[PDB]
């Protein structure tokens, strides 16, 4: 997702997004003390390579364990 | 607010200016090019930081520069 | 206001000159390539035709003529299946023996050892086994002898070089003007009327004079050379009178109204037959009758030249309310003005057509021997599948081509799309939490299976055993099915489809053909997630539509086009806001939502469809009953369909199967390929060729036509291209090789 | 008996304080 | 004739037409010395 | 004759006028709930939203739960949802706590919508605030002991 | 010497039914802007958030909430129609900063009372490297 | 008007749409009784730190009394240990 999707999409979304949360009643008795804004651009390129690493990592040691100690040999 | 830097190679052909959607730019006069005009950046607060100025530029390497710095709600394009 | 034929002579003269001037259509690549990225934009714009010229005759005449291109090489195409049917196929060994000879029309030549393709399908025949269907069609068709097809393969042939001919011809030399494209009352008539009507009426002759007959005689184990000729059938009425005595009365009973007496040939049994396997095809005959009287009345509604029938703009313009204001009034101005808004709603509705028939074709058999042969019917519905997402994400495309390009409130008005437009926060911000709430609801339901089911409490999963879903409404409605046949439908024998009627197992040559497929926790939690993925892509499209004109985020968008990268790093990050790169992005989630659909088709099928029958009747399901309790978590996926399913397609080689093994591997190559583009960008690859480039000029071999990287775009397309090819050929090979194997 | 203790210490009550307090330290105006 | 000419002579069909040379040669090729993982002939 | 108009007659201001958002059933509705009592006390206010909310999360939490197939304690699952009003309890007092400061005045609107001057919500303020969320855990302690006092002749218990 | 016309409250708005895409609460305890132009009739524009709109015979004013949206329709009301904007920004407390055009010519002419801001003297290249800044608060651009 | 530049909050919207701004529907003694019984629970920093220490020692009680008739992980394993692959 992090890195194919970029960041405008995200951002426009948001929008639409801040926009239902002030016509929302109930819900507008609520406000945010900080701008919810779309990932920057690097901050996606790290966010996903941080997935994707992860994933690889913990994928790769559950087959490699599951594997050899499962016959332990 | 971003930076944004005019450098003395600037030919003044105003299409930064042009291109420009939050008018940062304005030409003021000079006597170093034909065109007796130079680009400026006064409005740099309303930059949002696009570079529709730097897509412009025909100066090799560019005369408008956009250093995108400190985010604010107005550098963010935020209508919220 | 007369319609009438309108065309003009020679607009455009025929000569090679502009053969030899690549972009002559555009302005600017007409003057040759400075850089490498020319060479792409040639490919890109050529197509592009309301980009080459603003006159709209000028592109409705290139439209036109472009289609009869389209259509030539359908022809051609149709040719060459039904060459192949009569020259290189075992089409005949077949036809006698269906249950048992796999059809196979593709032979392969003995150069670099690829003979082991043509592998043993029956017959006395090696070659490659074909799961497109021809050999169904042709026996429903009464096709015999190879002679027949290669007679048909000649006249596909011809119609291909009168397509192409007639091409050229509106094009160069009789060229409709403008109003003969918009004289849309004539067109819809004509189409309804002419095309639809008087090809369904047509077809229902050819099933009743060749199709039911020629079917009577296969059925009743006749020789296929034993069988009278078609049109033996036409002369000596004899022969059908055997078969079908009504044929003795000379359609007599069709104008004094005694229709009754043609329930012979002409039936609403429905149900499928159990002999062949397929739908009844008196029932078929009887419908393409129906069908042709339909729309040859609907083929009248429109007002022409004779003051009788409807205006459309009187239509649109009465349908107005308290709600919607002046809606409707302006779309026929729209409509008859821009061609993508006519692409986007036939993109849509022929791309939902496709899944509809996609669905109907399995549920309904409409072929002989077609339903227990299951590699072509898994190779049907998946293929149709695919064309209707493709074709539905089309039409987002055109609709944001539209607001991009066409889309002018000061001249062309519409109050319907003015009040979405007024209100597209609203309705995207309401599209996303639905989606939302749908994850949640649909895939973390089996997040929740697999991590109960890891800490040993199934008990506490979602399981037909534990905490039961069931689709209530769906069971009512095949209920309601089973029920339908002499109760609201007492014209109907049996049921509408077998998957609805309880009983009425049908096995042909011993495998299944159909039964009623049940329905539980794990179709309720599939079925919710085809809800989800469908959602999101409708998200992703629909967004990208309503804010191709303008957003909070960017003001004057529409001012940088329908296609275009993105407007910088500012305000945050623009990256991927164009309509275009809204398509980019719902193609990946057409294909996840597709993905899944066949998935569950697959799995569902072969757990609890289709198997071999015992001769007491005793029914063996290729997979073990095991879709209801090994579908509803993630594990049960990951183990008991792919790693289980995949063992063909990795154990194919050495047989004729190994093409799908080496395209297994080479489509996973090219997905991972596709990576490379889209987890990039093209700063990087212009910085390296700069290198390269320099390497070259040192030895004098540098090329003047510049290497430049990708454009971002092109990298988005190129990138989404090799994924979709990749993982859509992936599960090809899967498919095919799974299916073939154990089917 | 100790783990039945320190899990929930440090997987409940410690991940609470400490998502509060910084969200606290986060939000604060000086 | 002359535009036709230049048509044929344009990258694709170029390209097209030599690669399609260069197939049937060494289709050919593979069709009269099939196998061969060396060099025989010394 | 049209059923949506702008919003307060102000057509760039953005949202739209509906029968779901102003509509004599709903504007009556949404105004007689606690949260719109802007008058009140918020102490009671958030008396009655915990009486209703912590009577409403009894309800999933044992029919639902591990333990809903061990009627011996199914029923006593009740604990999870006081434990769940503590939690937004803890939620409601940082959310005070960040965002309004001792002597602050209310961020309410100080206008009705017809344009006259009105006085602001105290929920908005420090000291308002505190109250709405000490009355919120009080009334969903209490909603929760309420609602776990009936076991009986109830078709789903 | 230029002297920014005052905005006049009062001045007609155009027709326009309403959308989501107006302001929110950032016009209400931050900033929001407003463009005034003059219009020879009444015509059918695109509103850069909603969808389209009848500007106004006369004067006509318009509140927005960001300035690229008041520059926006501006740049659109000079090209498809002939028409002079100006437009502001105004704060909640009432006062109004005019913004443009700032001289009350268009900034892409010169203008002669106009002082060169963020303008360096030399080619791009002759930034120094990082290193000779580093510690100090500058950048190499700021000279 | 829409548009003044005195009053903004009617100029941007700044409206109660649906508050009610009538006096109380809740009767008195009723609300006396709600005021002094939740009164020690409207000090906010007080009542956090009653929560999460509250809170925090409940948990722990009912943690560490827990019965292996409702944890299995407190009964512990009730078969005979297996034998792993090759060892123990
Ligand atoms: C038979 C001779 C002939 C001649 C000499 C011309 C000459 C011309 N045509 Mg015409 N035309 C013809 C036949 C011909 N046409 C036919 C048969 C059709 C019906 C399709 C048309 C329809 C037509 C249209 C709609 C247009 C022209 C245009 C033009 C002019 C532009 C130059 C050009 O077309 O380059 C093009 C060179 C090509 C090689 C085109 C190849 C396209 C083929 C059909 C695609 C084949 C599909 C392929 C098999 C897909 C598989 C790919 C796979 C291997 C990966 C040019 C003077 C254009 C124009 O007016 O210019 C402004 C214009 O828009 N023609
Ligand atoms: C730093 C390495 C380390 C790691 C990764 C673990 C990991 C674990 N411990 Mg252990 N523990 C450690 C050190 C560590 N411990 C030390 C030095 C002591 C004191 C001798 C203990 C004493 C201890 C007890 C009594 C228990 C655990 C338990 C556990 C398990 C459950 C987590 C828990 O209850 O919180 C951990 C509890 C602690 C008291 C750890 C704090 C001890 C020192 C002071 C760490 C410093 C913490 C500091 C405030 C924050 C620094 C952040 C981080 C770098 C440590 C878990 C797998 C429980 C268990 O076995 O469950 C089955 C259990 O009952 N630990
Ligand atoms: C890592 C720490 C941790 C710990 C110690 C627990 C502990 C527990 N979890 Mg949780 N869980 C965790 C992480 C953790 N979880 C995370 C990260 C997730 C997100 C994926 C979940 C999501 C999850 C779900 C969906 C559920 C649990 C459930 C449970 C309970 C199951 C055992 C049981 O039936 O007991 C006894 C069962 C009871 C109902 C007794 C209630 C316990 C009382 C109310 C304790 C009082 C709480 C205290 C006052 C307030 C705590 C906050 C405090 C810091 C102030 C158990 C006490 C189940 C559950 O709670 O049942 C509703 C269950 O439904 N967990
Ligand atoms: C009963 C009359 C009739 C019939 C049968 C058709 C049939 C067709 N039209 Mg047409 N059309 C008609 C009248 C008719 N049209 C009228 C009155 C108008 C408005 C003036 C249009 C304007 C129109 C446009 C703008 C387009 C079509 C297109 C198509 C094709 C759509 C694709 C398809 O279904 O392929 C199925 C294929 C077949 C059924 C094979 C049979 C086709 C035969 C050879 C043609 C028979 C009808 C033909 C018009 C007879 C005239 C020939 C004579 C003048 C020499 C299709 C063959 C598209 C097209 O041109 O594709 C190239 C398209 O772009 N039609
Ligand atoms: C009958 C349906 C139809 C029609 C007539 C059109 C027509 C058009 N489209 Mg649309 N579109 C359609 C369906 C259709 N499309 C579908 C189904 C999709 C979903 C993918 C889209 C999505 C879409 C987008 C996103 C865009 C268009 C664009 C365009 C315009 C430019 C076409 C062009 O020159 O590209 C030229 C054609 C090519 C360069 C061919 C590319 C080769 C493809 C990518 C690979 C095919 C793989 C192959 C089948 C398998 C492997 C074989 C290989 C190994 C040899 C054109 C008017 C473009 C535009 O700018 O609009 C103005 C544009 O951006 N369309
Ligand atoms: C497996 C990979 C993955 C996942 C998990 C997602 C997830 C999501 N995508 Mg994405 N996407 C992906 C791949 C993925 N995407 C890729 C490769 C692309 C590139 C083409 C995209 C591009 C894309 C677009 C363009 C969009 C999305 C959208 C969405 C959201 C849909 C709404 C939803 O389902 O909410 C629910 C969330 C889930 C179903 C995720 C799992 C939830 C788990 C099971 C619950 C666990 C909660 C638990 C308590 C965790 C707490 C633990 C504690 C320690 C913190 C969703 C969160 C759409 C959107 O914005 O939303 C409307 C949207 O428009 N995606
Ligand atoms: C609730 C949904 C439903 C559906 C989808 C159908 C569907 C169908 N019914 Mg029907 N019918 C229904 C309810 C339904 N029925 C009920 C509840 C009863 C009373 C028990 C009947 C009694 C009934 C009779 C007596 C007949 C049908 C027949 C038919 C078939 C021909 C339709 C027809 O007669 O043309 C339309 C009939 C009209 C009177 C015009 C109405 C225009 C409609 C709305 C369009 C058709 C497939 C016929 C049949 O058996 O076909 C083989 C037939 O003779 N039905
Ligand atoms: C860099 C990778 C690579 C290399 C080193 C080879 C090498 C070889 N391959 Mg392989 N192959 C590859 C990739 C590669 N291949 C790929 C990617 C595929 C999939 C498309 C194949 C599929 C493949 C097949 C199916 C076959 C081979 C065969 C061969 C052998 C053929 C020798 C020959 O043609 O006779 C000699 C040819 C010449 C001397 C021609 C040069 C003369 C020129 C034209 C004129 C010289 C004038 C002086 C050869 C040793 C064939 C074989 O028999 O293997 C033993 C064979 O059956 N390859
Ligand atoms: C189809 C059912 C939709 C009923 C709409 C009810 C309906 O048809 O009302 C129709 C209503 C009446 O409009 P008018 O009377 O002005 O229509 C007259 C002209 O437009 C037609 O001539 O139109 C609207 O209310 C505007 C749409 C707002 C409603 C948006 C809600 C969208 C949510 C729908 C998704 C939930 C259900 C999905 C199930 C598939
Ligand atoms: C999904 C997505 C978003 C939307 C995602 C957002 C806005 C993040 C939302 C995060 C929520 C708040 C939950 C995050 C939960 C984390 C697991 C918790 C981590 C917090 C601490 C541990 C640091 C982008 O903004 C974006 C921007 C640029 C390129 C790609 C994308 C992109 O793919
Ligand atoms: C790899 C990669 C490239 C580099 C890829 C390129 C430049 C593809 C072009 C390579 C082909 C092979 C050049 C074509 C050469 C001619 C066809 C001549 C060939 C000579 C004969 C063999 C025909 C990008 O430019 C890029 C841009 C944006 C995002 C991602 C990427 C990206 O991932």
């Amino acid at each position: 997702m992090f890195l194919i999707s970029w960041r405008g999409y995200w951002q426009e979304l948001i929008e639409t997004l801040a926009w239902a949360h002030e016509r929302t009643p109930l819900a507008n008795l609520i406000r945010w003390r900080d701008k919810p804004v779309a990932l920057s651009i690097v901050q996606a390129r790290l966010v996903g390579l941080v997935h994707f690493s992860v994933g690889y990592i913990f994928t790769y040691a559950a087959f490699l364990i599951a594997s050899t100690s499962g016959k332990f040999g | 607010s971003h930076s944004v830097k005019i450098y003395d190679t600037c030919i003044g052909c105003t299409q930064c200016v042009r291109a420009c959607p939050t008018d940062v730019l304005e030409m003021i006069p000079w006597g170093g090019c034909k065109a007796k005009q130079i680009a400026s950046a006064p409005r740099t607060e309303d930059c949002v930081g696009c570079k529709r100025c730097e897509s412009a530029c025909p100066t090799d390497f560019l005369s408008v520069r956009v250093y995108l710095w400190h985010e604010t709600t107005r550098s963010m394009g935020l209508a919220y | 206001p007369e319609v009438k034929i309108l065309v003009d002579r020679d607009p455009i003269k025929t000569s090679f000159e502009q053969w030899a001037k690549p972009g002559h259509f555009s302005r600017t690549i007409a003057k040759g390539p400075d850089t490498t990225t020319w060479i792409w934009n040639l490919h890109a714009d050529a197509h592009d035709f309301d980009s080459h010229t603003s006159d709209l005759e000028e592109i409705s005449r290139k439209v036109f003529s472009a289609h009869f291109g389209q259509l030539s090489i359908i022809f051609l195409w149709l040719s060459g299946m039904y060459f192949h049917g009569a020259r290189f196929s075992n089409y005949e060994a077949w036809l006698n023996d269906p249950t048992h000879i796999r059809p196979s029309a593709q032979v392969v030549w003995p150069i670099v050892g690829q003979e082991i393709l043509n592998g043993d399908v029956g017959g006395g025949f090696r070659g490659i086994q074909i799961t497109s269907g021809f050999f169904q069609i042709w026996r429903a068709s009464g096709i015999t002898s190879e002679l027949q097809l290669y007679c048909t393969a000649i006249g596909a042939l011809v119609f291909a070089a009168l397509m192409l001919f007639a091409g050229w011809f509106h094009y160069h030399k009789a060229a409709p003007k403008l109003v003969w494209f918009q004289d849309v009352e004539s067109m819809l008539n004509h189409h309804l009327a002419g095309l639809l009507g008087l090809g369904s009426l047509s077809w229902a002759g050819h099933q009743v004079h060749v199709s039911l007959p020629i079917n009577q005689f296969l059925n009743a184990g006749v020789d296929p050379k034993e069988i009278p000729l078609p049109h033996e059938f036409i002369l000596n009425r004899d022969l059908l009178a055997q078969l079908y005595p009504s044929f003795a009365e000379g359609a007599t009973p069709f104008f004094t109204l005694n229709w009754s007496k043609y329930a012979d040939f002409l039936t609403f049994r429905g149900g499928l037959d159990p002999l062949t396997g397929g739908l009844w095809l008196t029932d078929i005959a009887h419908h393409h009758l129906a069908i042709a009287i339909l729309f040859l009345i609907a083929g009248h509604m429109y007002r022409t030249n004779w003051g009788i029938g409807h205006g459309i703009k009187d239509i649109l313009e009465a349908h107005k309310g308290p709600f919607t204001g002046q809606g409707h009034k302006g779309l026929y101005e729209i409509l008859t003005t821009s061609w993508h808004a006519q692409l986007s709603i036939n993109l849509a509705m022929l791309g939902s057509l496709t899944i509809i028939v996609a669905h109907h074709m399995y549920a309904m058999p409409p072929y002989p021997y077609l339903a227990t042969d299951y590699g072509t019917q898994l190779s049907l519905f998946t293929h149709h599948m695919w064309i209707g997402g493709f074709l539905i994400v089309g039409a987002a495309a055109h609709a944001a081509i539209f607001m991009v390009r066409d889309y002018d409130p000061t001249t062309r008005y519409n109050d319907l799309l003015d009040r979405v437009l007024r209100h597209r926060d609203a309705i995207i911000s309401h599209l996303n939490w639905v989606c939302i709430f749908l994850g949640f609801h649909s895939f973390g339901l089996y997040i929740h299976n697999d991590t109960m089911s890891a800490l040993g409490r199934p008990q506490d999963m979602f399981s037909d055993t534990a905490i039961q879903l069931q689709p209530v409404f769906a069971q009512w409605i095949q209920n309601t099915h089973a029920l339908a046949p002499g109760t609201t439908a007492p014209g109907a024998t049996t049921s509408t489809s077998l998957t609805w009627g309880g009983g009425d197992l049908v096995s042909v040559g011993g495998k299944v053909a159909l039964l009623p497929i049940p329905l539980g926790t794990a179709d309720f939690l599939v079925h919710h997630i085809h809800a989800f993925t469908i959602h999101v892509t409708v998200l992703i499209l629909l967004k990208g539509v309503l804010f191709a004109r303008s957003s909070r985020l960017i003001p004057d968008k529409a001012n940088l086009g329908f296609r275009f990268p993105c407007d910088g790093p500012g305000r945050g990050g623009t990256c991927q806001v164009s309509a275009w790169d809204h398509v980019f992005l719902g193609l990946f989630w057409m294909y996840n939502a597709i993905s899944v659909v066949i998935f569950h088709f697959s799995w569902k099928m072969q757990s609890d469809v289709w198997g071999s029958i015992n001769d007491q009747g005793v029914v063996t399901h290729i997979t073990g009953g095991n879709f209801a309790q090994s579908s509803i978590t993630i594990n049960g996926w990951l183990r008991d369909f792919l790693w289980a399913q995949a063992s063909q397609v990795i154990q194919s080689y050495g047989s004729s199967l190994s093409a799908y093994g080496l395209f297994f591997l080479g489509a996973h190559f090219v997905w991972a390929f596709s990576l490379m583009f889209l987890f990039s960008g093209r700063g990087y690859w212009q910085e390296l060729i700069e290198s390269i480039v320099w390497a070259h000029n040192k030895l004098k071999v540098a090329p003047a036509t510049q290497p430049r990287a990708l454009s971002i775009v092109q990298g988005r397309a190129v990138g989404v291209t090799h994924y979709l090819l990749g993982g859509i050929a992936t599960t090809w090979a899967f498919f095919l090789a799974r299916i073939i194997a154990v089917g | 008996n100790l783990p039945s203790l320190f899990v929930p210490l440090v997987g409940l009550l410690f991940p609470a304080v400490a998502m509060a307090s910084l969200f606290l330290h986060v939000e604060k105006r000086l | 004739m002359r535009d036709l000419k230049t048509y044929l002579s344009v990258a694709p069909v170029a390209s097209t037409l030599w690669f399609a040379a260069l197939a049937g040669l060494l289709i050919e090729i593979n069709r009269f010395f099939p196998d061969a993982l060396t060099f025989p002939f010394f | 004759y049209q059923v949506v108009q702008p919003i307060n007659g102000d057509p760039f201001i953005g949202s739209l006028e509906t029968p779901v958002t102003s509509s004599p059933l709903v504007a009556w509705y949404l105004s007689n709930l606690p949260g719109y009592r802007t008058a009140v006390n918020p102490l009671l206010r958030g008396i009655e939203v915990g009486l209703a909310h912590g009577f409403l999360l009894v309800g999933p939490f044992v029919k639902a739960g591990p333990l809903r197939n061990t009627e011996i304690a199914g029923q006593a699952g009740s604990l999870a949802a006081g434990g769940l009003v503590v939690i937004l309890s803890i939620c409601l007092t940082i959310y005070g706590i960040s965002s309004f400061n001792e002597g602050d005045p209310s961020t309410a609107p100080s206008l009705t919508l017809t344009g006259r001057k009105k006085q602001p919500d105290q929920l908005q303020t420090a000291d308002g605030w505190a109250k709405f969320t000490g009355g919120f855990f009080f009334g969903g302690i209490s909603g929760v002991i309420w609602a776990f006092f009936l076991l009986y002749v109830l078709d789903l218990p | 010497g230029f002297t920014p016309p005052e905005l006049d409250p009062n001045t007609p708005s155009p027709i326009f039914g309403g959308s989501t895409g107006g302001l929110l609460r950032k016009a209400q305890v931050e900033e929001f802007y407003v463009i005034t132009w003059e219009s020879p009739k009444e015509q059918i524009f695109e509103m850069p958030t909603g969808g389209a709109a009848i500007m106004r015979e006369g004067p006509n004013l318009l509140k927005l909430a960001r300035k690229e949206q008041c520059l926006a329709l501006g740049t659109r009301l000079r090209s498809k129609y002939k028409i002079k904007y100006q437009f502001y920004r105004v704060f909640p407390s009432g006062e109004v900063q005019y913004l443009h055009p700032k001289d009350g010519v268009y900034p892409e002419k010169v203008n002669p009372g106009r002082q060169g801001v963020g303008v360096n003297f030399r080619s791009i290249g002759k930034n120094v490297s990082p290193i000779e800044v580093k510690f100090t608060g500058k950048q190499p651009y700021d000279l | 008007v829409y548009f003044d530049l005195e009053d903004l909050g009617n100029t941007t919207g700044q409206w109660d749409l649906y508050g009610s701004d009538a006096p109380s529907p809740y009767n008195s003694l009723q609300s006396k009784f709600f005021e002094t019984f939740a009164a020690p629970f409207t000090k906010r920093g007080l009542l956090l730190k009653f929560l999460i220490l509250g809170g925090g020692s409940t948990l722990a009680y009912f943690s560490a009394t827990a019965s292996g008739d409702i944890l299995p992980i407190k009964k512990g394993p009730q078969l005979p240990p297996q034998l792993g692959p090759r060892l123990g």
